[PDB]
């Protein structure tokens, strides 16, 4: 449509999925990982410990939640950081997960369990 | 009036503690160039406006002229930060029983404590403060630890110019070296008119203003202003050397870091030759008052409650109870990132030759 | 089951406020401890449209 119509985008996830997190002067339960070359990430990717998302298979390597939006093409994040944090350690999230297709949600989820994350039951 | 050195029975006073506080260089913040922008984002955009005048040709008066003259073009460009945070603590165990020292038998307060840590935070922030002027006048703000935040030149999209003075060459002319820096700063600044309010500052380490002074083409000069009648945080009365409408501070300020290794504030980047001598050279437009826009600090919120989206300010001191009466936990924050709008006046010049 | 509500009447909804420390946020919860019931469940009826 010359202008029939036009879509200006969408707004991308906010970091809202922490309900609970071990609060300590340091960074505790959140890790900073440096971003995978020309690889986006968002807010919910289960990350590996290397820091690329996890794939089909590699589901029992799972090594934190993603909390940020990292655009790959600026190499700057949401809030300016020139890195990519994550919750590792024990905390509390909603169950707002972006699992690359193939990945099991079961495996991750008993994953992060064994490393001391728990997700909380998320209504649609 | 205290216990004696071998005698708990006899008496002995005690006159003061002597205090060992580390050299807090502070040349570049004590000349106020940076201006402080604080802002209410964690990013923030500048515009860049370009102008060009060409000389108009005389015309008839019978006809007619011309002249329109071209437009201006504008574009813009983003900015990241720096955060820095200092976590300390303070527990009874630091106040029950101790004394301060300097007293006799005064014991410490947790007013004392708090002041003395206060100040040490204080005196770290300065000091990370004080690094990063000086990297950003290098043209390329790193961090301490390495990692680049802010490429001036690649931003601005300006070429950054190196001198190669070669002191070390008993005929090379220092005056055709200070004539291109000088020509240079002149033709690449286009603020117009406003500009150096004072001189070109060149800030240099031990060697190069070594290898400068005892030049042949040069000593006759730097002999003649030894002389009384011709302001650091730590080295008073520094070295300073005039010759052609420029000035030749020195500046021999480093600090350490985590690891130990020891952060020069005077030096390019790779030359690890200590036979080179290395410095740097800026316009002095820190007289021009609210009008300096060309070397500026940007401070933005910390990322705690009831500061989102508020102006930031330099350093953020928050207190915080430890459970059960343990103790006081301190934090410190800092959301800052120095930048200068015209890298093309940032020159470095070298001891060595090209 | 939280404290200063032991063995009280029952109300229809429980909104707390708590604040995570070190100005981390604001938590929130709500409860309800309910159950509707009917005495005599025979005089509710079912109704179908096709035949038995």
């Amino acid at each position: 449509a010359y202008q029939g119509f036009t879509k200006l985008g969408e707004r991308e996830p906010l970091n809202d999925i922490i309900l609970w997190e071990e609060i300590t002067p340091t960074g505790h339960s959140r890790k900073e990982y440096a971003p995978v070359a020309s690889t986006e990430y968002r807010v919910g990717e289960v990350l590996k410990a290397d820091g690329s998302k996890v794939a089909a298979g590699q589901e029992a390597q799972a090594d934190s939640v993603c909390i940020v939006n990292f655009y790959a093409d600026l190499q700057l994040s949401y809030h300016g950081q020139l890195k990519v944090v994550g919750i590792y350690r024990d905390a509390e999230l909603k169950d707002l997960l972006k699992l690359e297709s193939g990945v099991d949600a079961a495996a991750v989820k008993s994953a992060l369990k064994a490393k001391g994350i728990d997700f909380v039951p998320t209504g649609l | 009036l205290t216990n004696s050195e071998k005698s708990r029975f006899f008496l002995a006073d005690l006159t003061g503690e002597v205090q060992s506080i580390p050299n807090t260089y502070g040349y570049i913040s004590g000349l106020g160039l940076f201006r402080s922008a604080p802002q209410t984002q964690t990013t923030f955009l500048m515009d860049l406006t370009d102008w060009d005048i060409s000389l108009l040709d005389a015309v008839d008066r019978t006809s007619r002229k011309a002249e329109t003259s071209a437009p201006e073009r504008v574009r813009q460009i983003s900015f990241p930060m720096m955060y820095f945070k200092e976590v300390e603590s303070i527990t009874p165990d630091e106040i029950q029983g101790v004394r301060q020292p300097g007293t006799a038998n005064e014991l410490t307060t947790e007013a004392v404590v708090r002041a003395k840590k206060l100040m040490k935070i204080r005196t770290k922030f300065d000091i990370t403060r004080e690094f990063l002027f000086m990297q950003a006048l290098k043209g390329k703000v790193i961090d301490a630890n390495g990692v680049l935040y802010a490429d001036l030149y690649k931003q601005f999209d300006v070429t950054k110019k190196t001198i190669y003075f070669d002191l070390d060459n008993p005929n090379s002319d220092i005056d055709a070296h200070i004539e291109d820096l000088r020509m240079h700063m002149e033709d690449e600044a286009k603020t117009g008119t406003v500009i150096n309010g004072e001189e070109i500052h060149i800030v240099v380490d031990r060697t190069f203003f070594s290898k400068l002074i005892k030049h042949p083409k040069i000593r006759d000069a730097y002999l003649a202003q030894q002389t009384p009648l011709a302001t650091d945080g730590v080295q008073a009365h520094m070295n300073r050397f005039y010759y052609g409408g420029v000035v030749f501070v020195q500046y021999n300020g480093k600090f350490k870091d985590k690891r130990g290794k020891t952060h020069t504030l005077v030096s390019i980047d790779g030359v690890s030759d200590t036979n080179v001598g290395v410095g740097h050279a800026f316009p002095n437009v820190a007289m021009l008052g609210e009008a300096n826009n060309i070397f500026e600090v940007a401070y933005a919120p910390c990322p705690k409650m009831g500061y989102a989206n508020t102006l930031g300010q330099e350093l953020y001191v928050f207190e915080y109870e430890k459970d059960r009466d343990e103790g006081i936990d301190f934090e410190a924050h800092s959301y800052m990132l120095p930048y200068c709008t015209r890298p093309q006046l940032l020159v470095d010049v070298r001891s060595d030759a090209e």
